[PDB]
RNA sequence: UAGCUAGUAGGUGGGGUAACGGCUCACCUAGGCGACGAUCCCUAGCUGGUCUGAGAGGAUGACCAGCCACACUGGAACUGA
RNA sequence: CCCGCAGAAGAAGCACCGGCUAACUCCGUGCCAGCAGCCGCGGUAAUACGGAGGGUGCAAGCGUUAAUCGGAAUUACUGGGCGUAAAGCGCACGCAGGCGGUUUGUUAAGUCAGAUGUGAAAUCCCCGGGCUCAACCUGGGAACUGCAUCUGAUACUGGCAAGCUUGAGUCUCGUAGAGGGGGGUAGAAUUCCAGGUGUAGCGGUGAAAUGCGUAGAGAUCUGGAGGAAUACCGGUGGCGAAGGCGGCCCCCUGGACGAAGACUGACGCUCAGGUGCGAAAGCGUGGGGAGCAAACAGGAUUAGAUACCCUGGUAGUCCACGCCGUAAACGAUGUCGACUUGGAGGUUGUGCCCUUGAGGCGUGGCUUCCGGAGCUAACGCGUUAAGUCGACCGCCUGGGGAGUACGGCCGCAAGGUUAAAACUCAAAUGAAUUGACGGGGGCGCCUUGAAACCGUAGGGGAACCUGCGGUUGGAUCACCUCCU
């Protein structure tokens, strides 16, 4: 597990989230005082979950920290975030850092909430910060970044070196923010199509799309919405995707 | 394959010679004969004889002075991928002239002294001391 | 990139102020070294003497409080015949001047700039942008520098 | 290996740069203080370094060492640079002059004083 | 940097030069060149020499002597040995 | 140029002084900061900073920078390497190229000898001369390694001609073998189906749970299905170029080794490009799918667990036909040929002796482990060299950046392949020695219960996790001074 030790960066992250009022702030994973005090800070008032009842007592029971916001214990992936949105008065600024195993289950949670969120802002590892924004014709691209840039438009904020956390870890590792789309520039009669059409592609992605998704459509289907049944499942944007899973539901 | 019958020959006499062996044989050939015939006119070996009609065989009695090998160095400088000549003057001195040079000359094979003081330079096969 | 910017700026102030001096920027990089850069300025001059001066004393008076002090180095400098500028003061100075530009909002109409200063507003920096003219808030730029024009 | 390889190929011979190349083995060259600035070395190390940018006659722009004391030296002053480099400083392979054509001599020093740009007291 | 080339390669005949010659022009043949590096691109005037080196080598061609090319830039041509 | 006149009179600096590197001590200084080519110098003395005295070197100069060669053999023609330091193509065949046994004649291209013409002068070098000397100038010689031509020489090489049998290779007879290709077939085994008997459990783990069973599971009997693999022999064992090859029989088919002759007559070796074979993974097209199993799914475990555990499970694994073209494809060891102490085995021919049957003398081939000489940085290698050598090919030139960019090529795609540089560092590295080890382990003493990777494909809080198959290179880390 880790947490940020140097000012230089924290600052940096702090100031780039530009936590202020106006805004329906929440932290996840409070973590340690040195990067929860100056957005609790910045923020006239602010929200907070820690997963930790032990760390909530020691920030709650902190005087800058426990008059200065409201604290929650609980795993976040229990928590009515379309609720505190609607007590917020305005959907969420979700933001933090964690051990996040519980990463890919936050997305969904997050994904689970696209219209109580506002936007979401979190530290993460390399490799998957640079798969979450991968463009369609790479190897980094795949099924997880397919569902990601699918709900929300996703930037990187800034990167950080391995020594500047607290445990420091072998691992870089990148603040990124994220938007869930005002309207769905990809609009979708579902998501779980998506979801099921994606994975059974990127189960297969060494043969041919007709070898992966033409196991379901026909190639003159695939063909017929003008995608060449020839290509791997890694040459494919989430805008034909997202056609697919229109063709599958509307068919079905 | 084999490709050179003459380096064969002084390398016979090398591991011949680190083998305490008293003679060492080859298959003869005329210019091998003429090689045994200069070294033992310089004194290098005891003896070289010819036996044999048909396939031939040249043996070699090998030269040992007082607990040791007469021959103590053997190397042969016109290899078979580059062959080597050099004019009447330009004929090396081996050991500062205490060793011997092998020449072919346009009149026959004979030591770099020799070959000098006759004024013919030619192809150089070996260094012998 | 500072730890504390504003305390840093007030420890680092007390020397600068002390010699009579004036701060124009401070920054931090992190990398092989990572290490803080001080601009100072004084319109009767800045020599290399002053700034070694004001550079053994922040290196006692801060040194010895330090927030952070991680692969720690530091250098102070005269900001550049192309110089580093941080606040709407500073290019209110220098209205009608070339520039370039670098920013916290990263989005094409590239935020990465060439311009000249069209005016200067109290929240944003207005700029002749690639000939065209454009306005960045002093919070949406992260950095600037100034006549770029002096190689 | 072998001669009939030579003869293929020639022993390639490798070529090495000016490890000081902006000189382009000028003996000197001239430039303009593009900014000067002082720095600590490291964390513990309290021996001052005074460095300069420094752009030449040739539109090269380079780090240059100030050594000994202090001068006028300020960025719109112009410098005369030679080979030489600060072994444990990253990179820095250039000195500028001591008494060159806008630089001070170290008026104080007695001794190895043709090397700090000056003259014999005047006794 | 792998292929290159149509006066290109060769021939006959006409024209042309002080002189041989696609030098050039008509026809005629389909050649000619190149991985023993042509073609293409970068860089350079060349040499006796010079410096270094134990030597082999490496570097280099300022001065002096020989050869070459150029004369505001790009085109021609007059005259004359 | 000589001569006269007066007077030491008019005329010395610049580096450096810890070591390399000739040359040292006082003083301050505080790690203030200076010092710097490098190694490095310093707080309380510093022979290294600054100052002083003292010293050393060079001198009308002395230092600094730049640049070329040197040193640097550090591209290794002379004069280097490639088991592990960088380096032997994954393997093979083969064109061009290089290299080539042996005898005789012939030729005379190379080669050798001699001559002749030429190789500008100057410069260089030698021997002289001349400026008072020197620099400088200059006489004469030598030198100008070469090129051309003529003349001989004939060993060697090359050409030509003729042969030769030792290399190469054909034949006849045997021999051993998971060598390959094709086609049948068997006994185990798992799963599954169909009953039959039967009944509350089964299953799984550390324990659980998910899972399965009262629609009868589980168990056990019978009968059937289907796909896959060959228990044991089996080995420090054979075959194969390498990758690799293992139930049995047939069919086609490759190579090898021994035997004893016979035959051809140097037909040879190596091999840039080229061509082809080439594990595992993955791809292409169409089948198959028992068992297993990336991915995935679900239950558990854990601070978290993405792992480790379990119940499932797709691709895949199988087959035919295409492709990819990589592996620690490693003996990390290019191919071919000759030579050079021994010793104990294994395996497979063969000869002679067998008193037979065992034996015992030999004698090939293949192969394993010791080890002499020699070699090697050391480790080690060692007649199957890493010894001694000959021919050719491949490859390396500090560490990172980086087998990465870019371009070309190639590939269906993965990717492959060829392949930089900027930039950055004073190392990076191999072997081996001594302490730690340490957790010990045995009995204060001797001394260890203490995975890495490769290729490839996929997951993805990590470094990481998972699947396939290969390799073994199965782990540590390192502080207070010195002269004869
Ligand atoms: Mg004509
Ligand atoms: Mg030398
Ligand atoms: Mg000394
Ligand atoms: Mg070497
Ligand atoms: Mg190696
Ligand atoms: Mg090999
Ligand atoms: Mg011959
Ligand atoms: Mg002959
Ligand atoms: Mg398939
Ligand atoms: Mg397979
Ligand atoms: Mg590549
Ligand atoms: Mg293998």
């Amino acid at each position: 597990q880790n947490f940020l030790n140097d000012q230089f960066v924290i600052d940096s992250i702090v100031s780039a989230i530009n936590p202020q009022k106006g805004q329906a702030m929440v932290e996840i994973g409070p973590g340690l005082a040195a990067l929860t005090e100056p957005v609790g800070e910045r923020l006239d008032q602010l929200t907070v979950i820690e997963l930790d009842r032990d760390l909530a007592a020691r920030l709650q029971t902190h005087p800058f920290l426990g008059p200065k916001l409201t604290i929650y214990q609980q795993d976040a992936m229990t928590f009515n975030f379309g609720e505190l949105a609607e007590k917020m008065g305005q959907p969420l600024r979700v933001f933090g850092n964690l051990p996040y195993n519980i990463s890919t289950p936050l997305m969904f949670h997050l994904f689970s909430y696209t219209d109580a969120i506002a936007d979401m802002h979190f530290m993460l590892q390399k490799e998957v910060v640079n798969r979450l924004v991968a463009g369609p014709n790479s190897k980094a691209y795949g099924r997880l970044s397919v569902m990601a840039q699918y709900y929300c438009n996703v930037i990187p904020v800034l990167e950080v070196p391995p020594s500047a956390f607290t445990p420091p870890p072998k691992v870089d590792s990148a603040v990124v923010r994220l938007v869930p789309h005002a309207t769905m520039p990809h609009p979708v009669k579902d998501v779980r199509v998506l979801s099921r059409i994606t994975t059974e592609a990127f189960n297969q992605r060494r043969k041919t799309i007709r070898n992966s998704l033409g196991n379901l459509f026909s190639v003159e289907v695939l063909t017929g919405m003008g995608i060449d049944p020839a290509m791997r499942a890694e040459n494919i944007s989430v805008a034909q995707y997202c056609q697919m899973a229109n063709y599958l539901a509307e068919n079905a | 394959s084999m490709q050179d019958p003459i380096a064969d020959m002084l390398t016979r006499i090398r591991n011949g010679q680190a083998a305490n062996k008293a003679a060492v044989t080859m298959p003869s050939s005329k210019l091998k004969v003429a090689i045994a015939n200069v070294l033992k006119e310089e004194g290098f070996i005891e003896d070289f004889k010819v036996e044999g009609d048909t396939k031939p065989e040249l043996e070699l009695t090998l030269k040992y002075f007082q607990g040791k090998a007469v021959v103590e160095s053997i190397q042969r400088v016109s290899r078979p991928g580059l062959r080597i000549y050099k004019r009447k003057d330009e004929l090396p001195k081996v050991m500062a002239g205490l060793g011997i040079a092998v020449v072919s000359t346009s009149k026959g094979v004979m030591t770099d002294r020799a070959a000098r003081q006759a004024g013919l330079g030619g192809e150089i096969i070996c260094y012998v001391a | 990139m500072s730890t504390l910017e504003q305390k840093l700026t007030e420890m680092i102030t007390a020397p600068v102020e002390a010699l009579g001096f004036e701060l124009v920027g401070i920054e931090f990089i992190r990398g092989r070294t990572s290490t803080l850069r001080i601009y100072i300025d004084s319109e009767d001059g800045i020599n290399v003497d002053d700034c070694a001066d004001v550079s053994h004393q922040v290196s006692a008076v801060l040194d010895v409080e330090d927030p952070i002090t991680v692969a720690y180095n530091l250098e102070v400098s005269s900001p550049g015949l192309d110089r580093p500028l941080f606040t709407a003061e500073h290019y209110a100075r220098f209205v009608g001047e070339e520039v370039t530009l670098v920013l916290r909002m990263a989005v094409q109409n590239r935020r990465k700039w060439q311009g000249v200063i069209k005016a200067v507003d109290g929240e944003m920096i207005t700029v002749t942008v690639e000939g065209k003219d454009e306005v960045f808030a002093l919070s949406n730029i992260q950095k600037a520098n100034l006549v770029p024009h002096f190689a | 290996a072998t001669v009939n390889q030579l003869v293929r190929k020639p022993r390639a011979r490798k070529v090495a740069k000016s490890n000081v190349p902006a000189l382009e083995a000028c003996p000197q060259k001239r430039g303009v203080c593009t900014r000067v600035y002082t720095t600590t070395p490291k964390k513990p190390n309290s021996a001052l370094r005074k460095v300069c940018r420094v752009r030449l006659t040739n539109g090269f722009e380079v780090t240059s060492y100030i050594g000994g004391e202090g001068h006028n030296l300020q960025e719109h002053s112009v410098i005369l640079i030679r080979g030489g480099r600060v072994k444990d400083l990253p990179g820095v392979r250039y000195h500028t002059v001591r008494g060159a054509l806008d630089c001070s001599g170290v008026k104080d020093r007695k001794q190895a004083r043709s090397k700090y740009g000056v003259k014999r007291p005047k006794a």
